[PDB]
């Protein structure tokens, strides 16, 4: 087998976003779930940093 | 009496308007597979099976591409085939039967 | 639904009705000793 | 074969409970 | 044969769930008074004399 | 036309008389050219202590082997010149000889009859031939995965008691027991009173009797210094016996819990309870199996190594059901799966025989067909929840499991699937 | 939930602690929903079953 198939941690985000099935035909109405998740990451980052100083 | 026409008028402009007949696709394809749906589905003999999942594939191919087929092969309203209906009305009654043997 | 209407139904109904209100009871003493309510509790002797 | 089976003594674990057998067997099964 | 005291509990009390947790929330509703009673007393026993209570 | 319960009128009765020894024979006779006779006796291995336990049985391999009057194999060329059969068997509680015969053939019948549980030649040749073929009979492995389970289930349901013992008996037994002993056990065991002698099909019951006076009116009847041996009283275990082998293709597991006996009225309800209960796996079934005074109460089953734990889930799931929320429109069917097999079973002479000697040991009389559709016609989905509560609800059961059982549900696991928490 | 008569000190300290705990919780079932999702997969435009043209 790959790595890629080796172990449970790296066979989980294999069967997340590498080798998962997803629809051919879907548009851009898709792709507002990955920036939601882009957005509660800038908002922990720039939170942290705001945290020390308030 | 004339309301037939009338009635057969209006169905026709809502089939039409649906626009699933611009991909090449029939009425039945278009169904959600619920429980009931999949063992219909499942009840098809070969060919209509084959023919189906073509058809679905290539409907699916032109989605990807934002396009549709020619205007001569888009599917008509007055020479369709509802292929899936007889199956699923025995599906339904055997349920139906099952069910009403259960308040008993 | 309208399937659920039927023999059986009624039946089935009435065989759990009395661990229903046991456990209405449990769920009732329950919550008037866990608040302190005193509208259930001064009764009690 | 087979029949040869006896399940060993276990005597020194039971309850006295059944042992002071004057009571029937359900009731007993009650108590404890 | 001999109704015994704890197979009268069992059979009564303790052989369906909704009436043992029934049980459970009666008997904690009276220790809950008798044990804070019981030690409130025996508090106020060992240091007489000493509490604002009673000085007051 | 009839009803159903209105044929159940026209079966004839059974007629019981006594002779002065206190034997009672019984008939039921059928218009028939046909017929089968035989003896049965209140006697088996839960009679019998460490010392002789396997007694019974040997002494039914050398029953038909020979008597005074008939010495050796001119018994057997007596029974094969008539055409007839002639077969016995043994049981935890009781043991039985009969005959298949020609109606024309009863004079003869009752004579051998008695000549073979008054007369049998004990000889010290056919006793070292039959202990022979006991031990070659015993050393491989010829025996039933489900006789094992079953065997292993009455060992650890009665545990200290004599009905944890087996018919057969242990090896280290029958390589050491004597002449002495097979006719102490005839003595102290075989007397008048304890027997029925039973006939059915084209029977008179009063050329029987005559028959009975004749050749079986001298069996005694006197016990003699109490001579019969103390035993232990019964006692149920919650328990389990687990015999692990990953060898074996299936697993075998069998469950009870303790049964009311022979003489409660409660058994009728039970019955109907099993035939509502009886996929996952090859085989199942529920069984009840009653004594003078207790019983097991259970199901069998085998399974895939990989789905005994879904199975017992589902089987105490099924218990569950029926002790809280059983309904009329199931038990209406289990009734009438009983009515049938109540009426099948009693098809030809032998079964019918069979029930007459069974009845007259057990119940001290036989129960006609139209006593017991009365009894089933009363019961209901509530006498069944009633019931069921009172035998299997929140009780310990007996487990025994035989093959790859690393799934089988530890006991713990398996106690806690006898009550409900939402209940 | 003031902690006193009035909206005061006492009840900013409460609405910060809060605003610093809650992004975390949202971390953790935006992991659940994915893991739901995942078992079954993503609709489409159409409607209709897409197994046989998945990339
Ligand atoms: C000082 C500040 C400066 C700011 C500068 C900002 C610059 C921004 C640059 C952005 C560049 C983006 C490039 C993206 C390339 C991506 C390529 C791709 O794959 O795309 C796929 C994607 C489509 O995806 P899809 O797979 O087809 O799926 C979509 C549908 O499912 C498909 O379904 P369908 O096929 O059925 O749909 C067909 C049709 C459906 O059509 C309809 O529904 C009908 C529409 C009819 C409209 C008619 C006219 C209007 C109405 C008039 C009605 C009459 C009124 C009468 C009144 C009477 C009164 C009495 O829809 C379309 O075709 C839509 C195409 C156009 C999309 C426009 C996107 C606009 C984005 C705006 C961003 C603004 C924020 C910028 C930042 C600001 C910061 C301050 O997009 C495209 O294909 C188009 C790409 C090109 C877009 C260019 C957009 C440029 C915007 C410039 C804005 C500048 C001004 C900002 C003002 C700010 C004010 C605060
Ligand atoms: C923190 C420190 C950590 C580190 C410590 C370190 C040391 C740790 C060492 C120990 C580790 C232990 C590990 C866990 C072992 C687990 C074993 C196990 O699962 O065995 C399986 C065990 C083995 O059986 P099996 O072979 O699987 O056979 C399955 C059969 O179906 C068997 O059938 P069955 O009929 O016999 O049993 C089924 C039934 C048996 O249970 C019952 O029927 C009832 C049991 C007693 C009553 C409990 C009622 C609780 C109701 C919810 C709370 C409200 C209470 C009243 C106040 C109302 C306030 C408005 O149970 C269920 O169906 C499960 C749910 C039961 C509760 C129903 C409510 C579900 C929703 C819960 C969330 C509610 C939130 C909102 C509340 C309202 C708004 C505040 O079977 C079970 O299913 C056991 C069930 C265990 C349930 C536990 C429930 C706990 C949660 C209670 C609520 C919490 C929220 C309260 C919020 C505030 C309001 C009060
Ligand atoms: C929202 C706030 C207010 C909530 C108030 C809650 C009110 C209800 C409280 C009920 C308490 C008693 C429930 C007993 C249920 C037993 C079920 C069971 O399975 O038992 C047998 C089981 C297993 O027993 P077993 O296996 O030996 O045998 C059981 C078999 N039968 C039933 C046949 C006898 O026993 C347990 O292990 C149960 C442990 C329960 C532990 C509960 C701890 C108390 C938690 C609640 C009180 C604290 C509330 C604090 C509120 C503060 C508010 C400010
Ligand atoms: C001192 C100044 C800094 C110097 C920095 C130097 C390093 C610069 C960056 C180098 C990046 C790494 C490039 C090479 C990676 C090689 C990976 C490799 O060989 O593993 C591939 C192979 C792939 O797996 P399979 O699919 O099973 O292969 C089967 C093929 N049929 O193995 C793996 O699974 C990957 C293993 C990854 C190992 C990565 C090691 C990284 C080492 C980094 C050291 C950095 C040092 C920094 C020092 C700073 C100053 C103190
Ligand atoms: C922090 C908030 C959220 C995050 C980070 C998030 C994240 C995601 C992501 C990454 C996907 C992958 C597919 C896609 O991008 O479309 C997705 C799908 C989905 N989300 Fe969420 N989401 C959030 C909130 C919501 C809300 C508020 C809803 C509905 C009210 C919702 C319902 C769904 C559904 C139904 C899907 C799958 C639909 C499909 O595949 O057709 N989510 N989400
Ligand atoms: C979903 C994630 C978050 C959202 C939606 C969010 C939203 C907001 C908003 C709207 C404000 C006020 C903006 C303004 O007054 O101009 C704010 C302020 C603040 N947030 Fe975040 N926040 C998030 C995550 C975090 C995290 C993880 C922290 C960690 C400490 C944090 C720390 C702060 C601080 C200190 C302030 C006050 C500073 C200021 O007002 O500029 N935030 N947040
Ligand atoms: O963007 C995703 C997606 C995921 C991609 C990776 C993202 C992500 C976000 C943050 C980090 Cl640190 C890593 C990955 C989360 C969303 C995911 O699980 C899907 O199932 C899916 C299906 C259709 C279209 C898009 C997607």
């Amino acid at each position: 087998t790959p790595m890629r198939k080796s172990n449970p941690i790296m066979k989980m985000i294999n069967h997340s976003l590498i080798d998962l099935p997803t629809p051919s035909n879907i548009s851009m109405w898709w792709n507002f779930g990955s920036l939601l998740a882009f957005c509660l990451i800038l908002q922990i980052i720039t939170g942290l940093f705001l945290a020390m100083h308030y | 009496s004339a309301s037939g026409k009338w009635l057969d008028g209006i169905r026709k402009w809502y089939y039409n308007a649906a626009g699933f007949n611009k991909l090449g696709l029939l009425r039945d394809d278009t169904m959600y597979e619920d429980e009931d749906v999949k063992e219909a589905i499942r009840r098809l003999p070969d060919n209509l099976y084959n023919d189906r999942m073509f058809r679905i594939k290539r409907a699916l191919d032109l989605n990807l591409k934002h396009q549709i087929l020619p205007k001569e092969q888009w599917t008509k309203y007055e020479e369709e085939n509802f292929y899936l209906e007889p199956y699923l009305k025995e599906v339904i009654r055997e349920r139906k039967e099952r069910e009403e043997w259960a308040k008993k | 639904m309208t399937r659920f209407l039927g023999p059986r139904y009624r039946q089935l109904v009435k065989n759990w009705i009395p661990t229903a209100y046991t456990w209405g009871a449990v769920g009732t003493l329950g919550l008037a000793w866990a608040a302190d309510w005193r509208l259930i509790l001064d009764w009690v002797p | 074969s087979h029949t040869d089976v006896k399940v060993p003594d276990f005597y020194d674990y039971r309850r006295l409970e059944v042992l002071d057998s004057t009571k029937s067997s359900r009731e007993s099964s009650e108590a404890r | 044969a001999a109704v015994a005291f704890t197979s009268k509990l069992y059979s009564l009390l303790f052989r369906r769930t909704s009436t043992f947790a029934l049980t459970i929330v009666v008997g904690v509703l009276f220790f809950e008074r008798a044990f804070d009673q019981g030690a409130d007393a025996i508090y106020d026993h060992i240091n007489e004399g000493k509490l604002w209570k009673h000085i007051k | 036309t009839a009803t159903f319960a209105q044929a159940l009128q026209f079966v004839p009765e059974t007629q019981v008389s006594l002779l002065d020894n206190g034997l009672r024979v019984a008939s039921e006779q059928s218009s028939q050219p046909t017929c089968t006779v035989g003896v049965w006796i209140d006697v088996g291995s839960r009679f019998e202590t460490e010392k002789n336990n396997g007694a019974g049985y040997f002494l039914e391999h050398l029953a038909f082997k020979g008597t005074k009057n008939r010495p050796g194999s001119a018994l057997e060329k007596e029974v094969e010149s008539m055409g007839a059969h002639l077969n016995a068997y043994s049981t935890r509680e009781h043991t039985a000889y009969y005959i298949k015969a020609l109606s024309k053939d009863l004079p003869k019948v009752v004579e051998l009859l008695g000549d073979i549980v008054q007369n049998c030649s004990l000889e010290d040749s056919q006793i070292e031939k039959e202990r022979d073929v006991i031990l070659r009979e015993m050393q491989e492995n010829d025996a039933s995965m489900r006789d094992v389970v079953f065997d292993y289930l009455h060992a650890t349901a009665f545990q200290g008691t004599p009905l944890a013992q087996t018919v057969e008996g242990p090896s280290e037994n029958v390589r050491k027991l004597s002449r002495a002993d097979l006719t102490e056990y005839l003595s102290t065991h075989y007397k008048a009173p304890r027997m029925v002698l039973a006939a059915a099909g084209g029977v008179e019951h009063q050329q029987l009797l005559d028959l009975a006076q004749k050749h079986l009116g001298d069996i005694p009847w006197t016990y003699a210094e109490d001579t019969m041996p103390a035993l232990t009283p019964c006692r149920f275990t919650g328990s389990e016996i687990r015999h692990r082998d990953d060898a074996l293709p299936f697993a075998h597991v069998a469950i009870a819990v303790e049964g009311p006996g022979w003489a409660s009225p409660d058994n009728v309800a039970l019955q109907v309870a099993n035939a509502i209960i009886g996929k996952l796996c090859q085989s199942f079934q529920t069984f009840s199996i009653c004594y003078a005074d207790t019983g097991l109460l259970g199901a069998h089953f085998v399974c895939d190594r990989m789905k005994i734990d879904d199975m017992m889930f589902v089987l105490q799931g099924q218990w569950m059901r029926l002790c809280t929320s059983a309904t009329e429109s199931e038990v209406a069917r289990g009734k009438n799966i009983l009515r049938n097999a109540l009426v099948s079973h009693l098809d030809g002479t032998t079964p019918v025989c069979e029930d007459i000697g069974r009845s007259l040991l057990t119940y001290g009389r036989r129960i006609p067909l139209a006593e017991w559709e009365s009894r089933i016609a009363e019961v209901d989905a509530s006498v069944v929840r009633e019931i069921c509560s009172k035998y299997i609800y929140d009780q310990c059961p007996a487990v025994a499991g035989y093959g790859p059982i690393e799934q089988l549900p530890d006991y713990n696991r398996i106690r806690s699937g006898m009550f409900w928490l939402r209940f | 939930i003031w902690g006193g008569y009035s909206i005061g000190n006492p009840t900013l300290s409460r609405f910060f602690t809060l605003h610093f705990i809650l992004p975390f919780i949202i971390t953790a079932l935006t992991m659940v929903h994915l893991l739901f999702l995942h078992e079954t997969g993503s609709n489409n435009p159409c409607g209709i079953s897409s197994d046989s043209d998945k990339i």
